[PDB]
């Protein structure tokens, strides 16, 4: 559910795309409604992957999800440089970019197992390196640890 | 099921230490060290004077007095300032002053109890005509030893005032248990 | 100035009424020796035979006797 990083991306996708549909469809002009109607398909795919239940049922859904996330991250990313403008309609134009982003980082957090364990390991490694830097800075500039600590064997 | 006549009165654990064997119970100061009745008892049966100090302060402490709470945490500071934070010389002169004041308030309470006996006789006359004009000496000692609740005092006074019956007494008030409110006190 | 000196004199008179050790219980959290309170013992490095002589002389001077 919400206890895994891929689950975080999926939940985020669902939330964002729900707000997207509720900001565009609920509120060549019809393509602005078709591309937001497809956000509910994106939400359906992410609610399918929310229980990723034999994994072979959702493996092909994951492959289609990541391939079309790459296709959206091509189309929308080259859209401003190809002539069309994206900044005009915020409440319409935002959630497709957002779900493409979450889709790409899903193809990075899924493809490599990742999980909260690697996040905690990376946070601990960064904090540990900063801890050794802090200890070296203290022992070299502030107060020697042989002076600060209590010498035993008196 | 196995109902033994008298309805079973549950006997809870004591919450206050029993009063000391040198106590008087009458608001009068106790003696300095020896409670003065030992001279009217045989030697080597007066062993229970130190056997009151033991089991009043070492071996029979009620567990309601060992409770750790916020109020007892605050009160430890008052007791510490009294015992190890204030000199015993000033504690001694304050002890003498408190002893003299308590003797004076005991004399005042004794005079008040005698006047309450006179009021007992007056209320026992107004309520039985003129026949009963005495007063209950056991109730006098009960007032002196603080064994009466204010409700018991009012009920007895009303009882005298409208039917007489000097020697019909209210029940003796039970000791007040130590109040406890979780972690507060 | 008399009020400030009187406050200091009141503190000193309170200490005088304290006087000595009487009236105070022994405390298991505060023994009379800091070596008891902390954990300070002599070990292999530092202690030498002559140190007994020097310890004897220091203890004689601390007790107040002019013998060594
Ligand atoms: C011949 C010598 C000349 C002088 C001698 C007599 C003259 C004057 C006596 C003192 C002044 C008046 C005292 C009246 C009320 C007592 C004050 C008090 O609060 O009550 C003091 C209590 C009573 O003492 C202890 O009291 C205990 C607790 O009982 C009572 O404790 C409290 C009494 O306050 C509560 O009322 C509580 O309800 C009640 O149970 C025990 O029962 C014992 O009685 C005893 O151990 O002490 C405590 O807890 C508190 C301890 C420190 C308080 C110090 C207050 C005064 C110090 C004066 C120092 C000046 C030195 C110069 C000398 C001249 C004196 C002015
Ligand atoms: C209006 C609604 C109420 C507003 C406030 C009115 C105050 C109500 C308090 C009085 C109740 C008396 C009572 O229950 O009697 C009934 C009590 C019950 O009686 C006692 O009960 C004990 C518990 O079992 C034991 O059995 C004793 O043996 C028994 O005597 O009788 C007494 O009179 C005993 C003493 C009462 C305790 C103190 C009275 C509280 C008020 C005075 C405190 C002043 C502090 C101000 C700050
Ligand atoms: C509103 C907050 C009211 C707080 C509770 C009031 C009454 C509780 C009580 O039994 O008082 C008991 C306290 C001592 O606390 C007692 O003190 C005891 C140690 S001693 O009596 O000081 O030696 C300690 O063992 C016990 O846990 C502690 O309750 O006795 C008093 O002298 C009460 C003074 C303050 C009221």
């Amino acid at each position: 559910s919400v206890s895994t990083v891929a689950g975080l991306l999926l939940t985020t996708t669902i939330v964002v795309s729900l707000y997207g549909l509720f900001a565009a469809v609920f509120a060549a002009a019809g393509l602005r409604r078709l591309a937001a109607g497809g956000l509910l398909l994106t939400a359906a795919a992410s609610h399918g992957l929310f229980d990723f239940p034999n994994p072979t049922i959702y493996s092909l859904l994951n492959l289609g999800f990541v391939a079309a996330a790459v296709l959206q991250s091509y189309f929308l990313y080259i859209a401003p440089a190809w002539g069309v403008n994206v900044n005009w309609d915020t409440a319409l134009w935002g959630p497709m970019y957002g779900t493409a982003f979450l889709g790409l980082v899903y193809g990075l957090v899924a493809l490599t197992k990742f999980d909260w364990s690697s996040v905690v390991d990376a946070v601990l490694r960064v904090a540990c390196w900063f801890a050794e830097l802090t200890m070296w800075f203290w022992d070299t500039f502030v107060w020697k640890f042989s002076w600060s600590e209590k010498t035993r064997r008196a | 099921f196995i109902s033994p006549m008298t309805p079973y009165v549950p006997e809870e654990e004591p919450t206050r230490t029993p009063p000391s064997i040198k106590d008087t119970g009458t608001l009068r100061p106790a003696s300095e060290w020896y409670p003065q009745w030992m001279q009217y008892r045989r030697r080597e049966d007066n062993y229970v004077f130190w056997q009151d100090k033991f089991m009043r302060c070492s071996t029979d402490i009620p567990w309601a007095e060992k409770r750790w709470t916020l109020f007892s945490t605050v009160w430890y500071l008052v007791q510490q300032l009294r015992f190890v934070g204030t000199p015993p010389a000033l504690r001694y002169v304050a002890f003498l002053g408190w002893r003299a004041l308590m003797f004076q308030v005991y004399a005042a309470h004794k005079a008040l109890v005698l006047w309450q006996c006179k009021l007992d006789a007056g209320l026992a006359r107004i309520g039985s005509g003129g026949a009963t004009a005495t007063f209950s000496k056991t109730m006098a000692l009960r007032r002196l030893h603080w064994r009466n609740s204010p409700l018991a005092e009012a009920l007895y006074a009303l009882n005298l005032y409208k039917t007489g019956r000097v020697h019909l007494l209210p029940p003796v008030a039970k000791p007040i248990p130590r109040p406890t409110f979780f972690w507060l006190f | 100035a008399a009020v400030a000196a009187g406050w200091h004199l009141a503190s000193f008179a309170l200490n005088l009424a304290f006087w000595g050790v009487e009236g105070m219980p022994p405390d298991r959290y505060w023994p009379t020796s800091p070596r008891i309170r902390l954990q300070i013992r002599p070990g292999r490095y530092g202690n030498m035979d002559g140190g007994q002589r020097v310890y004897m002389d220091y203890l004689a001077r601390s007790e107040g006797v002019p013998l060594n």
